[PDB]
């Protein structure tokens, strides 16, 4: 057995599980796993720690010991006696000397060292200075027994400053977190001494960096003058720059000193500011590397640690110069400086490293919006600006992107990524270009012909290089006068055309020939001023939508759709020249243009339509044009309505689904584009359409409950799932667009809940589709208002049998849950009347099922049933003192606090905290507001006319002593009093909450911490 | 061959346990099964130099079920510090993760991850990550669900640890 | 003129 977990200890034993755990494999070290964890988690393991520490052979063991040790110390401190306290710290101190005495230890394993001094950070807040006061001396005075034990000082600095000021909040009370900050502060003029002589003396060392390190973390919180009004700005910008293994944290550093809080009006500090970055950059040029070093390759074979250096570099330059600039441009003798610097971000900004690269991108955006505002200064950087547009242009990223995505039907869909890393560069970087084009105009065309040039003769030709110069082009547009524009734009696509017929191959044509694409496609106002070359461009698509080269008919079709977004006005107006709304030109030939196209292209080429059809004002003519675009599904679909009308068996056969599926596929497209105007289109296919749902839905569900849940992985149940689910998105679809809201309520919500409500209820379910959750969703969102009775109906017909789906664990049908409470949320919302009509019992349930949401792991479902509580209050609020209201109080009032405080004080449902507080706020406002007219008691349990208030306060003090005995009655006295009392300000009401969940982990609080807010 | 620990944190439901699922196996697992303590994943990839294995500790993300916590990131080489965008809050946790990890691992490469990114609905915006500026750490858009800059994470990770910046993934 | 060149070009716009 490697069970430890009895009377006797076995360290040999201990130190072979963990062993096992860490330097084992498979099932063995699973085991460990547990057994380590079980160990881990003994209430009583602490009393072991300190043997382990003493008698392990394993660091990791050692490491183990330390975790319990910081347990014991986070959450039961207080319960040890003083002299057992002082015993422990005793070891801990003891402990760390004894391994800082040891030379390979300290440097081999950093780890257990960092353990070790956190664990003393952790008895530092638990003990100093009150119950420890002489800490800080006695550890200066330490410093000087061992370079390790400096060493480490300044690592357990280090750890304090964290503790204190990075991650005190939402680990203390706002008192505590006070109290230690202010006590970190009282010391610190010590701290900084041992801190500077150590610097000023000690020459760059592990113990230097380490006090680099900590001083990192001091520079957050500390007052400017231990930076200003001391030597140390001149000792980082000039000393530990010109020491290798001191440069980068000592850029970290001064990269925090460009962030402190400085006067504004001291014309010395001004001076030393300017002072120290002109010594930093000055020793980076005389010890680094100057202005015309050559990042990119630098960076390129650079080794990580120079890597990081760049990086920090930039974070620098990028700080300062956003905090300074001015300073730097006001004296004139400081030019030569500025434009240096300048000049390195420049350097910085070639290396090929995007998040570098964007570090670099937010401040040029900064400096080009500040010329761009004040032009008066634009002559000083126009050197800069020159080399920062060459730079944007040659680093352009993709302006969109494709996924090639399979859903849960098995289907291969091509979705555009929205709102991704690379949109965002993008959008940076055209934003940074944008202000660059007006800087100056005449110098970014030239820059871009140049490229073009050097992409026509071939010096620079690639693949990558056209297209990023095609996506730089494209980024400007709109910027040039239209005159400018006409004349860049034609030159442009010109160069392009005649390079695309001088390449050889038909790769290289495609690549460039998708980039003409691009261009034209970026430039909307050049084909609206020209009819002609927009007409070619569109029938050039049209030609290049029948090419099998891979790649280009999705481009052909995402050219023609961009295009048409854009320019959907020249389609339907008769442009004189041509006889006819060229609309109907392409409604004309679609069947031909469309022919070697794959059904998501066709869809696309449909969308696209439908987007020019909605340009149509006159009903009539776009009613015609929408009919004439759907013709072919129409007939397809007629013939189809027949035959399964009148055969069954037709869902059967796997063509006819395809052709089912297309066909509602096209109508979802078409409507996606076309909106309240696909209205006649609906009209058209819905009684059928509903009818076909009804049976492919019957014949899933027959399947399923036949076969088991294997049958919905099947092809045939795959097909049969498409077409249930394009149904129901082409119905979210339109309502969800819908302007005729009369016409949805009275034609399109009655046939479409008969179909689906009853399915759903009698689907199995494994059967049941959380699309008709949405649906009913969007529906409701949209007009149930107008549909009380259909709300009603909804609720009979999903309400209970979800909730029995998803009541079972919180595991099970997870998009279910999500959509279960979306849509009693927004019936909440819409038409509460429905659950005020619910019998007793069903009302009952909706409680439960907004509770199961509370306790949900899942931030989805929890968001949601945070809401639906806060609304369902909101809702019974806005009833007077009426019975209804009256009741639900009586009935559910306690179960809500209770359930809020459960979620509240629970471990793992943090995400919901903002949304719970307000909850809690709400109830306790209904009480100590007055706005609750009867007894929320019961039996005169409390005698007859006890005010609401003092019962809540009782309920409250008993159900917190129950849950967390070991909180005092003065801490909750105290937490009741000041939640009471807080109940109108949500931010010192939610730091009440926190300050109560930080004492509920942990023993022997401060009552005093709730009147945090009171004090200050 | 060589193998390299890689520990895996973040906060519960970021997407981590199905990221190195859908790595082993090429399923996407759409419950949410909450990790408990760590689970340890032989992962190997395939690439022009070689073949390279990361032992991936996938570490469980909820206080509740966090076991070891800190105790699993002991002789990692490398991390992946996974958020999800659709949460603001498991971004807010992301450096109290780092702070854990870095605590332990001082020097080793490390890979912010925003997972989720196929949401509609992406509540931790592009411009807003920026954590990993000061921390150099590597960071990229992921998504377990669309496959979108799937093997970015680790192929970074491998050319680091194998110090080759010309590594490429390959098939088997 | 020269727009109208520019059509021409455009329509001549071949992958092979
Ligand atoms: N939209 C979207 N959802 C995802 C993605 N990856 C995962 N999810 C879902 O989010 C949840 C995350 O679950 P896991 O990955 O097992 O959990 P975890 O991140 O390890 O959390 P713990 O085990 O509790 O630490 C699952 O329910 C997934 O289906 C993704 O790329 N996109
Ligand atoms: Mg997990």
């Amino acid at each position: 057995g490697i069970l430890d977990f009895s009377n006797d200890l076995d360290i040999a034993l201990l130190d072979q599980v963990v062993s096992t755990f860490y330097q084992g494999s498979g099932v063995q070290q699973k085991q460990a796993q547990e057994i380590l964890t079980k160990f881990q988690d003994n209430p009583d393991a602490w009393q072991k720690a300190d043997q382990i520490l003493q008698f392990s052979t394993n660091p990791q063991s050692k490491f183990i010991a330390l975790s319990i040790l910081d347990k014991l110390i986070t959450r039961k401190w207080k319960l040890l006696p003083n002299d057992h306290r002082i015993g422990i710290r005793n070891f801990v101190v003891g402990m760390i000397i004894s391994m800082c005495q040891d030379d390979e230890v300290f440097k081999t394993q950093k780890n257990l060292i960092n353990k070790s001094d956190l664990t003393l950070v952790q008895i530092l807040k638990q003990e100093w200075p009150q119950n420890w006061p002489e800490f800080i001396p006695e550890l200066i005075g330490s410093s000087s027994s061992s370079v390790n034990v400096c060493e480490n000082n300044m690592i357990v600095l280090k750890l304090l400053s964290e503790e204190v000021f990075d991650f005190s909040a939402e680990q203390m009370t706002q008192a505590k977190a006070l109290h230690l900050k202010n006590s970190m502060s009282k010391e610190f003029e010590q701290i900084f001494k041992l801190c500077f002589q150590v610097l000023e003396q000690g020459s760059s060392s592990s113990l230097i960096v380490a006090t680099l390190e900590s001083l990192l973390r001091y520079l957050h919180w500390i007052p400017y003058r231990y930076i200003y009004e001391t030597n140390i700005l001149e000792l980082l910008s000039t000393k530990f720059m010109t020491s290798p293994d001191t440069r980068a944290i000592t850029l970290k550093c001064l990269t925090e000193v460009s962030n402190l809080k400085i006067p504004q009006d001291n014309d010395l500090i001004k001076r030393q500011t300017v002072l120290f970055f002109q010594n930093t950059l000055q020793q980076i040029a005389t010890s680094v590397m100057p202005v015309t070093a050559d990042l990119k390759a630098t960076y390129a074979n650079a080794n990580g640690n120079d890597q990081s250096f760049l990086q920090d570099l930039a974070m620098f330059l990028t700080t300062y110069l956003a905090r300074n600039r001015a300073l730097l441009e006001s004296d004139e003798s400081l030019r030569e400086l500025l434009l240096n610097a300048h000049q390195y971000l420049i350097q910085l900004s070639k290396i090929e490293e995007r998040e570098l690269f964007k570090t670099t991108l937010d401040y040029w955006h900064n400096l080009v919006a500040d010329l761009f505002y004040e032009p008066l200064k634009k002559h000083i950087y126009e050197e800069i600006c020159s080399q920062l547009r060459l730079v944007i242009i040659e680093n352009m990223v993709r302006p969109e992107e494709v996924l090639v995505v399979e859903n849960d039907e098995g289907e291969i869909v091509r979705e555009f990524v929205k709102e991704s890393d690379t949109i965002q560069l993008y959008k940076s970087e055209r934003e940074v270009l944008v202000y660059l084009t007006h800087l100056n105009v005449i110098d970014t065309e030239e820059i871009m012909i140049s490229k073009l040039a050097r992409q026509i003769d071939g010096s620079e030709w690639s693949w990558h290089n056209i297209n990023t110069l095609s996506w730089a082009i494209g980024s400007i547009s709109g910027t040039m006068s239209e005159d400018t524009e006409k004349r860049f734009v034609v030159t442009v696509i010109k160069d392009l055309l005649d390079l695309t017929v001088k390449k050889r191959g038909k790769d290289n044509k495609a690549v460039v020939a998708s980039d003409i694409m691009y261009v034209v496609g970026q430039y909307p106002r050049f084909l609206k001023a020209h009819w002609n070359f927009l007409r070619t461009v569109i029938l050039k698509l049209f030609e290049f939508m029948h090419e099998t080269h891979e790649g280009v008919q999705d481009m052909a079709c995402d050219t023609f759709i961009k295009i048409v977004q854009k320019c959907k006005y020249h389609f339907v107006i008769q442009q004189p020249r041509e006889s006819e709304p060229f609309i109907q030109t392409i409604i004309r030939d679609i069947q031909k243009t469309t022919a070697d196209l794959q059904p998501q292209q066709v869809h696309t080429f449909y969308k696209a339509c439908g987007i020019i059809i909605s340009e149509e004002r006159s009903v009539a003519e776009r009613n015609r044009l929408l009919s004439d675009l759907m013709q072919l599904p129409n007939m397809a679909w007629d013939t189809i309505v027949e035959q399964s009308t009148a055969n069954p068996t037709l869902l059967l056969d796997s063509e006819t689904v395809k052709i089912i599926a297309n066909i509602i596929k096209t109508n979802v497209a078409v409507c996606t584009s076309m909106g309240a105007d696909f209205y006649p289109q609906l009209g058209h296919i819905y009684y059928n359409m509903l009818q076909l749902y009804r049976a492919v839905s019957s014949m899933i569900s027959a399947q399923v409950a036949a076969e088991g849940l294997i049958a919905t992985k099947t092809p045939k149940v795959r097909g049969l799932r498409t077409i249930k689910k394009e149904i129901l998105k082409l119905v979210e679809t339109y309502i969800s667009k819908a302007r005729n809201l009369d016409d949805v309520v009275k034609v399109l919500v009655e046939p479409l809940l008969n179909a689906v409500l009853e399915d759903y209820m009698n689907n199995v379910p494994d059967a049941r589709d959380a699309e008709v959750l949405n649906c009913m969703t969007t529906v409701v969102e949209k007009v149930g208002h107008m549909i009380p009775q259909g709300v009603i109906l909804i609720l009979q017909s999903v309400f209970e049998c979800t909730l029995d789906m998803i009541n079972k664990d919180f595991t099970e049908y997870p998009e279910h849950r999500v959509e279960f409470y979306k849509l009693l949320k927004v019936i909440n919302e819409k038409s509460f009347a429905a659950f005020l009509e619910l019998p007793p019992a069903a009302f009952k349930l909706f409680v439960d099922a907004i509770c199961w949401a509370f306790k949900h792991n899942n931030r989805d479902v929890e968001v949601n049933g945070l809401q639906i509580a806060l609304d369902l209050v909101k809702n019974i609020e806005r009833m007077g003192n009426v019975p209804f209201a009256n009741e639900f109080h009586k009935n559910y009032f306690f179960i809500f606090v209770s359930e809020t405080f459960f979620v509240l004080t629970d471990s793992d449902h943090k995400s919901g905290f903002s949304k719970q507080a307000l909850l809690l706020m709400k109830l306790i406002s209904l009480v100590y507001d007055n706005k609750i007219s009867v007894p929320l008691y019961q039996e005169a349990e409390v005698p007859q006319g006890t005010s609401n208030q003092v019962y809540l306060s009782q309920y409250l003090a008993n159900m917190l002593s129950n849950a967390f005995p070991h909180l005092t009655s003065e801490q909750i006295a105290s937490f009741l009093s000041a939640l009471t009392k807080q109940y109108k300000d949500l931010v010192v009401f939610k730091g009440t909450l926190r300050d109560f969940l930080v004492q509920i982990k942990e023993v022997g609080g401060d009552p005093t911490d709730y009147l945090f807010a009171e004090d200050k | 061959v060589p193998t390299f620990k890689l520990v895996l944190v973040g906060d519960g439901g970021t997407g981590k346990t199905t990221f190195v699922k859908r790595h082993l196996t090429g399923e996407f697992e759409k419950k949410y099964i909450a990790t408990i303590g760590v689970e340890v994943h032989p992962l190997s990839f395939y690439t022009n130099f070689g073949e390279i294995k990361f032992d991936v500790w996938d570490t469980a993300g909820l206080e509740k079920f966090g076991g070891l916590r800190d105790g699993y990131y002991i002789n990692a080489q490398c991390a992946i510090i996974m958020f999800d965008v659709t949460s603001r809050i498991t971004y807010k946790n992301v450096p109290n993760w780092h702070r854990d990890l870095v605590r332990v691992c001082e020097n080793i490469p490390i890979v912010l991850c925003g997972n989720k990114v196929d949401v509609k609905e992406r509540k931790v915006k592009a411009k807003t990550i920026t954590f990993h500026r000061k921390k150099n750490l590597q960071y990229y858009d992921i998504s377990a669900k669309s496959n979108y800059n799937f093997e970015k994470p680790f192929l970074w990770l491998a050319r680091k640890l194998a110090g080759n910046p010309q590594l490429e993934f390959v098939a088997s | 003129g020269e727009v109208d060149d520019l059509c021409e070009l455009m329509a001549q716009l071949s992958i092979n």
